[PDB]
């Protein structure tokens, strides 16, 4: 696990490699160690210990990996895939500190999606906000959710402005 | 009669409560002025280091005159 | 790339805020508390843990602004200021 | 230039708008001098009423009344039938005021905490914010997202989207310590009148301080954006010069109608007078005193200047032996 997180040269795949390693370990315990709690509880602790090894690099990768899938351009074009990937990617978000990195980067690409062009799915975008609130606090997405709200408000406003025009 | 013509335009703007909010909830004084404690060597002699912060309700305030209440 | 730099700076500045707001939001419930405990409380209070370099700098400014003071004749021992 | 209606009205044929001279500056004295009762609002299932304040709703579909017990009651503006009842406070409500959009209602109590609060009107009567320091609450006049509360002689201005405090305006030395200080905005929302002091909303410094003419009424702004009254003294809010004085405004809770052509209010000291007056907004020249012969807790007019809703005590003005009802008079 350390070998993956400790090496930024593979940053672009670091989230997926750490998640894959986590599942491989959990699979072993489920099938052959009969879900023995000695290994189940330690797995989580070992992963938290080394996943948060860099200055919160995974948070940037999480923001970019979920935003990439959620971008309408070259989108997955299905909700099953957008949800599947945002969930697995966002799960690693709970093993790290400095969650501000995600928000600082996410809000930049989120702003693009909310203004110019389209998101791959509105439900997928809302799903991320829900996933972020959990294990962070509602305050975490206060600005991010407000950004969405502003555009719903704008939709009514632009209609009224044309009516006045 | 032109090679290019615009049909649609989606303009974008940032919205703030100016609201004569060049002022403060706890402090009164204008946000671009010194936050009381910077008008004299009280919190600092460095009056030039007194900054301005934004909230989540379309308005601003002095950094110092609001954050000073965190201890309270 | 320029956008990544701007978002990187936002993270830095937000961390710098939290370490200024924190410490002030610490000590009050722990009237006597040293540097090694303050960084530990900050680990838990901050979204991102603060290095001793930035922490010492914020402490000195927070002393000048009467949020905290040193005690026990020790550079690393602090007390809440009311 | 006839005084009489018949001559003035016939002149309209060649002299349009009204006929003769003065027009509204004269004709308002024929209509706001002749009040007659039409209907009264009372609490459902009660024997005697306990209303303390009222306002018409944003769309004037119902009259909103506050009780001595901190309740809000909504009545059909036409039939007089109670339609809804909500709890707002645990004591008498001092003020009620709707937004123009009608989404939310500002309420406040004379004592019960929170002294002021933001209550929703649309769909669910829930709370948006609790203000435990604000005796009196009021909407701004141009941009109503901003609301002003009063804490003694201190103004507190908040934006109702969350109720977050934005700015405050105060000075204990300039303050006149009025018994019923009700901090208010001018028509352009860049001046606040707080305890007799005019505050610069763009610097939070006092721009001017008016003399303490009275002890109860701190003053109200005129819709023309020129005149402000401090109980009786009419001041120029642009230059802070004294323009005129009208003693008939003394202890009168004078406010203006939609058009800014009519000003009216109840008399103060159960610290209430037994009558109410109407004034010509042109110069505050008093039009009439209406001989109600009942202690008046509050009053308001409608957009169309058809009926004035007056809360009158039909009882003995006691703590318990009281009957405050809202009797409406036609102009």
């Amino acid at each position: 696990g350390t070998a993956i997180v400790i090496n930024p040269e593979k940053d672009k795949d670091m989230v997926q490699d750490l998640l894959d390693f986590k599942d491989k370990v959990d699979h072993v315990i489920e099938v052959c160690f009969q879900k023995n709690e000695r290994f189940v509880n330690l797995m989580k602790e070992s992963f938290e210990t080394f996943i948060n090894k860099r200055p919160n690099k995974p948070a940037e990768l999480i923001a970019k990996h979920v935003d990439s899938k959620l971008r309408a351009g070259n989108k997955e074009a299905t909700d099953e895939e957008l949800e599947r990937t945002l969930d697995k990617i966002m799960i690693l978000f709970r093993f790290i500190h400095g969650k501000d990195v995600f928000e600082a980067f996410y809000k930049k690409d989120l702003a693009k999606r909310l203004l110019v062009g389209k998101s791959a799915s509105v439900d997928a975008e809302k799903s991320m906000l829900s996933k972020l609130k959990h294990e962070c606090g509602a305050a975490f997405t206060s600005k991010l959710e407000g950004m969405f709200k502003d555009m719903e408000l704008s939709k009514d406003i632009m209609v009224h402005f044309k009516q006045h025009m | 009669k032109k090679r290019f013509e615009v049909k649609k335009w989606n303009a974008v703007a940032l919205w703030a409560w100016d609201i004569v909010v060049d002022n403060c909830a706890i402090c009164r004084n204008h946000i671009m002025d010194l936050c009381i404690e910077c008008q004299a060597n009280q919190a600092s002699a460095t009056s030039e280091e007194c900054t301005v912060a934004w909230g989540v309700c379309n308005h601003a305030f002095h950094f110092h005159c609001i954050s000073r209440w965190l201890k309270t | 790339v320029e956008e990544q730099v701007s978002t990187t700076e936002r993270v830095f500045q937000d961390r710098q805020y939290q370490i200024d707001a924190a410490i002030v939001r610490i000590m009050k419930m722990r009237k006597t508390l040293g540097h090694n405990l303050l960084v530990s409380e900050l680990y838990n209070q901050l979204k991102f843990p603060v290095k001793p370099g930035d922490l010492k700098k914020r402490i000195e400014s927070l002393i000048d602004r009467d949020y905290m003071e040193r005690d026990k004749d020790n550079p690393n021992q602090y007390h809440y200021v009311a | 230039a006839p005084i009489n209606f018949t001559s003035r009205l016939n002149r309209r044929a060649s002299f349009p708008k009204y006929g003769g001279v003065d027009g509204g500056c004269f004709d308002r004295h024929l209509i706001f001098s002749r009040f007659r009762p039409i209907s009264v609002f009372r609490e459902a299932n009660e024997d005697e009423s306990g209303f303390t304040c009222c306002a018409f709703s944003a769309r004037e579909r119902f009259l909103m009344l506050g009780t001595c017990t901190g309740q809000l009651k909504l009545y059909n503006v036409f039939s007089g039938q109670e339609e809804a009842s909500y709890n707002c406070h645990n004591s008498a409500i001092t003020h009620l005021e709707p937004s123009r959009d009608g989404s939310l209602l500002l309420t406040s109590a004379t004592w019960s905490q929170p002294l002021s609060a933001l209550w929703g009107m649309k769909s669910v009567f829930d709370m948006k914010h609790s203000f435990t320091e604000d005796h009196y609450v009021e909407f701004s006049k141009h941009s109503q997202d901003r609301v002003i509360g009063t804490k003694g002689d201190i103004a507190h201005i908040y934006d109702i989207q969350t109720g977050n405090k934005l700015l405050t305006l105060f000075n204990p030395d300039l303050a006149n310590n009025y018994k019923r200080n009700c901090a208010t905005f001018n028509p352009t929302d860049d001046l606040v009148l707080n305890d007799g002091v005019l505050w610069d909303v763009r610097s939070a410094q006092a721009i001017h301080k008016f003399d303490k003419f009275n002890m109860n009424i701190s003053g109200v702004f005129h819709p023309n954006g020129l005149e402000v009254i401090i109980n009786t003294e009419i001041w120029d809010l642009r230059t802070f010069h004294l323009l005129h004085t009208v003693p008939a405004l003394d202890q009168c809770r004078v406010v203006f109608n939609h058009t800014g052509t009519v000003m009216y209010g109840a008399m103060l000291q159960s610290p209430f007078g037994s009558s109410f007056r109407t004034f010509n907004a042109t110069d505050y020249k008093p039009i009439a005193t209406i001989d109600v012969k009942r202690n008046i807790f509050d009053l308001c007019t409608d957009t169309k200047d058809c009926y004035l809703a007056v809360i009158e005590n039909q009882g003995s003005m006691d703590a318990l032996n009281m009957d405050t009802v809202c009797r409406l008079y036609e102009v």
